[PDB]
RNA sequence: CGUCGUCAGCUCGUGCCGUGAGGUGUUGGGUUAAGUCCCGCAACGAGCGCAACCCCCGCCGUUAGUUGCCAGCGGUUCGGCCGGGCACUCUAACGGGACUGCCCGCGAAAGCGGGAGGAAGGAGGGGACGACGUCUGGUCAGCAUGGCCCUUACGGCCUGGGCGACACACGUGCUACAAUGCCCACUACAAAGCGAUGCCACCCGGCAACGGGGAGCUAAUCGCAAAAAGGUGGGCCCAGUUCGGAUUGGGGUCUGCAACCCGACCCCAUGAAGCCGGAAUCGCUAGUAAUCGCGGAUCAGCCAUGCCGCGGUGAAUACG
């Protein structure tokens, strides 16, 4: 996140390939989860609060 | 083992200023940033100098190499 | 093993001769969990006991088994700087587990192309009193009194 | 012959929205098919617990998507009512591929 | 074995298939 | 007429159907030796019956899906033990003793973090 | 480092989630970017209303909502001048036009997310820490609750080393699965940095 | 977040002892996986920890049938195909179930040793969960944040390099050195998962990668899909060899604006080292180890032999 980088929601990559996930919430570029959206950690920090939803502590 | 398919790949950069720099002949010197780029025909005879990052190398095209990309002719790293 | 004593853990009779002691050898001979392969393995052994021989397969079994087991072996224990060689009895429990494992490591050292081959092989020369096998046997309780002076160390 | 389908997050939303169309149906429908399971659809999401390093601490999220089916034969019109504006649920998504 | 990229169980490890190992 | 029990082992699931006959044995549509080909363990699956000397007084139809055939050997081991006893349950005073009504619960461990398969740790070195 | 957040290790039971709507494997990462920014707004301006929760229910473009505090009125407004300009800021934020409850927070010292907030504020004012936490934690333990825990970061009171001050009563058994504690965190920007404040309430079992 | 660790343990209130730091409680006998419980005690209780409350697997029962059956019967293109039925198996919600309760033995008690029922005993098996604190431990490059510093450049945009360098050294792994093996056929038996700008049945072309074309699926309906090891048969005969597939030459298919540096994949050649590994050293107590294959996240593609999971086959040994 160097808020210039930030620079993905551009749609204009010239080539759809330059077209890089990157996190929505820490800019976290390293472990996007393409259904949330959200980066390793941040995905584990909202799961805490509850705040994704049916999103659970799985165990078994 | 190489591939690339059926449609060469070649940079229109250096290609529109090559096949038509043919019109008057020949010329010194060309510079390019397209180590992307198949050597084709219409380029033996030609004195491409092509970057390696740092430096714009004086690449002479010759009839044995076309086929070979650019890059091929300009190594990148400096070893001993 | 600090606190129980991991008690013997019994083995389901053999699905030929139902006996557990079989079982037990094609577990040795098993490798990579192939307990088929492995029955298979000991089976064409028993058959070609057969052959050869005019004697039902599970009793030069045993007889082998027998003839392998050895009654001492010595064991290291250091005091006073070096390590000693006490020699001690064997327990029957390790004497079966170190028969079988003999067998099956005698009978792979063996020259025979075919796996059935080499433990029927190994199976009799062992109930005869030779083979490979006897011989670990023998070298042990020969290592063992040979070492008779530290017998007071009990252990 | 009315297919239901339900999907949630909620086991417990869902069964109480294969409730508000069980009862409410078998009073001008077939006897209806009670409302059937169908399995879940899980979706684990491993996470390295920690910002740095430590890639052998991890811990295990996931969503699990319950089902449910009903399909009650017979749309009868009159079970087409008891079940127009009577639900609850909001935490959950209803289907009909009657 | 595993490692033999034109053989049976080699296109299997490597996950794919060919002359060696036909999808049927 | 018919006696059925079930059986499970390691995830797979037998139905057994005994009706009594010869000693033909049915394993989805096919000879025991049919489906059992070449595998020594096989003969125990019908362990129970000669616990009590049935086989040879009996026939069965047996059911199988679910994880492999030593696994399914097992399971059909139960099926025929429990239908076995819904026939007499006076059979149990026997079968108890070999365990035969037991559900062995012996299943795959989980696979946990940190740890190549379950229990089997990471090698480390310079420690 | 020890510890689970004790709400998203309970989850299961004794604690339901912050935002009840379902969704596909297309639109989930948009309802969720979308609620995040709910929160953004709701907590960038209802601060001094004090909101200890905020759930986000949907069922298609109908976004319920609430928003639990312990002074209804800031939100609100004279009559409702507020809480008009705000349920026009949702929907242009988002064009979905949703609705936007009000539920009062009966006891603001029973609710960990104010408990925190509260001793944060302290702290940036220069409230002695010790007193702040051994106060909050009565303020907690006096008005109902079976137990009570609060904790601040460090370089409290200016210090370059950081510590970190204690405080707690009855029960707030973490262990136990089924406790019911509420957990509230706040933050504390101040001249010299921040300072952590989380906030524990054990009120309840079974 | 890691770590000492799921190791027990760390404390408090009042009382009592001591000028005091601080003791007593928490020590002591018995017992437990446990500061677990029992008995005894100037101590009586309590808090964080242990355990229990949550999840998964094991047995049984309700409720429920576009998945199951021909168990039962009747139609058969002999395909659960059609009728038809929820029994069974499943699917998934809710319950039951185990308490040292029962029996004999020892004991002051807790509890220990067996025995009977039981799918299951005496924590059934596996998770989630890791106290007061320590390492002044990791991380300002995930984020947040005080101070400091640069603010036509320590900001910003591109194109091309680089992170892939190679005398050399170590860690973690992969594939092997073969006959309990390697091939080619032919045949079985999984479980959890994933699938619109997608899984891709099936058909045609191509040795093949893959390309044409298209059925069905918003999936217990269709697809990835073959599971592999096994089993039957056949070949190789012990050889650096039908072991082993590293290198390297050639020809191609794909993804992508683009594969020189620097992508996988296919086909023909090539066919290295390695014949089981010095001193050292690692894992694991049972469905564990060993072994076999399958799916996922990230992702266009991929350098996945990593990682997180799944199921098949299934040991040895523990005196102490
Ligand atoms: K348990
Ligand atoms: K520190
Ligand atoms: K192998
Ligand atoms: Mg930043
Ligand atoms: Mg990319
Ligand atoms: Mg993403
Ligand atoms: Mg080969
Ligand atoms: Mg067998
Ligand atoms: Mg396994
Ligand atoms: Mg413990
Ligand atoms: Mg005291
Ligand atoms: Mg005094
Ligand atoms: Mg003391
Ligand atoms: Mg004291
Ligand atoms: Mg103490
Ligand atoms: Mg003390
Ligand atoms: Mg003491
Ligand atoms: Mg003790
Ligand atoms: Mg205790
Ligand atoms: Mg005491
Ligand atoms: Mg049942
Ligand atoms: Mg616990
Ligand atoms: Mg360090
Ligand atoms: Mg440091
Ligand atoms: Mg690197
Ligand atoms: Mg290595
Ligand atoms: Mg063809
Ligand atoms: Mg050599
Ligand atoms: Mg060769
Ligand atoms: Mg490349
Ligand atoms: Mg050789
Ligand atoms: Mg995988
Ligand atoms: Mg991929
Ligand atoms: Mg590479
Ligand atoms: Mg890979
Ligand atoms: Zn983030």
């Amino acid at each position: 996140a160097r808020k210039a980088l930030i620079e993905k929601a551009k749609r204009t990559p010239k080539f759809k390939v330059r077209a890089y996930t990157r996190c929505v919430r820490c800019g976290r570029a390293r472990s996007v989860y393409r259904f949330f959206g959200l980066c390793r950690i941040c995905l584990r920090e909202l799961a805490h609060k509850g705040q994704l939803p049916g999103v659970r502590k799985a165990s078994w | 083992p190489r591939s690339l398919k059926k449609g060469v790949f070649v940079d229109d950069h250096l290609l529109e200023k090559v096949l038509e720099l043919n019109a008057k002949g020949e010329k010194r010197l060309i510079k390019t940033w397209s180590r992307r780029s198949t050597i084709v025909p219409e380029m033996v005879g030609h004195t491409i100098a092509v970057y390696n990052g740092k430096q714009h190398v004086p690449v002479y095209i010759t009839e044995n190499m076309v086929g070979h990309k650019l890059g091929e002719f300009a190594p990148t790293r400096t070893y001993r | 093993a600090r606190r129980r004593r991991a008690e013997v853990r019994q083995l389901q009779p053999d699905l030929v001769y139902g006996d557990v002691l079989v079982t037990a050898f094609i577990n040795k001979i098993m490798r990579d969990g192939k307990k088929n392969l492995a029955a298979r393995i000991f089976y064409d052994a028993c058959k070609i006991i057969q052959e050869k021989t005019g004697q039902e397969p599970l009793k030069v079994f045993k007889q082998a088994v027998e003839n392998v087991k050895p009654r001492m072996e010595v064991r290291s224990r250091r005091v006073g700087g070096a390590n000693y060689q006490v020699p001690m009895e064997v327990s029957p429990r390790r004497q079966q587990s170190l028969a079988l494992r003999w067998l099956v490591q005698a009978a792979n050292q063996r020259p025979e192309r075919r796996a059935a081959v080499r433990i029927a092989h190994e199976l009799m020369d062992a109930a005869e009193g030779k083979g490979g096998a006897v011989k670990k046997k023998e070298d042990v309780e020969r290592m063992a009194e040979a070492n008779r002076a530290y017998a007071h160390y009990r252990w | 012959k009315i297919r239901i389908k339900l999907r949630g997050f909620d086991h417990k939303t869902l069964d109480a929205s294969a409730q508000k169309i069980v009862e409410a149906a078998r009073r001008s429908g077939a006897q209806v098919s009670g409302p059937i399971p169908l399995p879940t659809r899980v979706r684990r999401f491993t996470v390295i617990r920690g910002p740095f390093k430590h890639k052998d601490s991890r811990e295990h999220f996931e969503l699990r998507t319950h089902n449910r089916l009903v399909d009650i034969i017979n749309p009868n019109r009159k079970t087409i009512e008891q079940l127009m504006t009577l639900d609850l649920p909001t935490g959950v998504e209803i289907e009909i591929k009657t | 074995g595993k490692g033999d990229r034109r053989t049976r169980r080699g296109k299997i490890w490597r996950g794919t298939y060919g002359k060696y190992r036909p999808r049927k | 007429e018919q006696y059925y029990g079930t059986g499970r082992r390691k995830e797979a699931v037998a139905r057994v159907f005994l009706r009594p006959g010869n000693g033909k044995v049915t394993v989805n549509g096919q000879d025991f030796n049919e489906y059992f080909q070449g595998l020594v363990r096989a003969v125990a699956a019908l362990e129970p019956l000669r616990a009590v000397d049935a086989l040879g007084r009996f026939d069965a139809y047996i059911t199988v899906r679910g994880g492999g055939k030593s696994g399914q050997i097992d399971a059909i081991k139960l099926g025929i033990a429990r239908a076995l006893v819904q026939y007499n349950p006076d059979y149990r005073a026997k079968l108890k003793p070999l365990g035969f009504l037991t559900r062995d619960a012996r299943v795959v461990e989980r696979k946990k973090y940190g740890k190549h398969k379950a229990r089997r740790a990471p090698q480390y070195s310079k420690r | 480092g020890n510890k689970i957040h004790p709400i998203g290790f309970r989850l299961g039971i004794t604690r339901d989630w912050e935002s009840r709507w379902y969704a596909g494997k297309k639109q989930y990462r948009h309802l969720l970017l979308e609620d995040q920014r709910i929160r953004g707004l709701l907590e960038k301006e209802l601060y001094s209303a004090g909101l200890a929760r905020v759930d986000i229910e949907r069922a298609a473009d109908n976004v319920a909502v609430t928003v639990h505090v312990a002074k209804p009125g800031v939100v609100i407004g004279r009559g409702g001048e507020r809480i008009r300009v705000l349920r026009e800021e949702l929907a242009k934020l988002t064009g979905k036009n949703v609705a936007l409850n009000v539920q009062e927070v009966q006891n603001p010292n029973l609710s960990a997310p104010l408990v925190a907030q509260r001793v944060a504020e302290q702290i940036e004012r220069r409230f002695a820490v010790r007193r702040a936490i051994k106060q909050a934690v009565q303020r907690v333990m006096e008005s109902g609750a079976k137990g009570a825990k609060v904790i601040v970061s460090g370089r409290i009171g200016g210090a370059e080393q950081a510590r970190t001050e204690w405080a707690a009563q009855g029960r707030v058994p973490l262990h136990t699965l089924r406790a019911n504690i509420d957990y509230g965190f706040a933050l504390a920007r101040t001249t010299y940095g921040v300072l952590g404040v989380k906030a524990y309430i054990f009120l309840g079992e079974v």
